RNA sequence: GCUGGGAUGUUGGCUUAGAAGCAGCCAUCAUUUAAAGAGUGCGUAACAGCUCACCAGC
């Protein structure tokens, strides 16, 4: 629901490193 | 534990590699660097990874051989396997052949006598539309 | 019913945003095994974590 980097499509997924 | 199959040579990726590992306190970053530094002797190869995670946020990884259903495509002349097996012939093995394969792959292999090795891989010859011609 | 196995040869050919049993069609293999599903399922956006089949004891 709120996370960092972790799916297709929603709406975050990642974006650190 | 985990196993997986990446690229060698690339990896980074947020949307396979990223929750998959992620989800076990993997350190996506040190994970990418660490794999794509040692399997670059191999770039282009796809192969299995085992990642040893632990409590503490810290991991090791271990490198395999190609699996035997792409050793078998490469063997027969393929790039693509059989929709339906034993419906559409696509490609054929030989029994040299099938003991040369065999043989690659018997220090991973589950079998114990030659024999058992050579079926094992005409078990899935046959699994992935490929005629054993003797 | 209870205590613990329930992985290996691979993430079977692979397709989607992603596919890594639980989407999708034939397949459905063989190990070795004490005995062990190319798997009945919940679940995440999927994985997962977890569930029985079977087993060893009871």
């Amino acid at each position: 629901i709120a996370s960092a980097s972790c799916t297709t499509x929603i709406c975050t997924c990642s974006c650190s490193s | 534990q985990i196993k997986l199959q990446l690229p060698a040579g690339k990896a980074t990726p947020a949307p396979p590699v990223g929750p998959a590992l992620g989800q076990h306190g993997v350190n996506i970053m040190e994970f990418c660097k660490r794999f794509n530094a040692e399997t670059a002797d191999k770039a282009g190869m796809i192969l299995p990874v085992v990642i040893t995670v632990y409590e503490d946020k810290s991991f090791t990884f271990i490198i395999k051989t190609p699996p035997a259903s792409f050793l078998l495509k490469k063997a027969a002349g393929i790039e693509k396997g059989s929709s339906e097996p034993k419906r559409k012939i696509v490609g054929k093995v030989t029994r040299k052949q099938i003991e040369e394969i065999a043989k690659t792959k018997m220090p991973d292999l589950n079998a114990n006598s030659l024999e058992a090795a050579m079926k094992i891989i005409e078990g899935t010859a046959k699994s992935m539309g490929i005629e054993v011609v003797d």
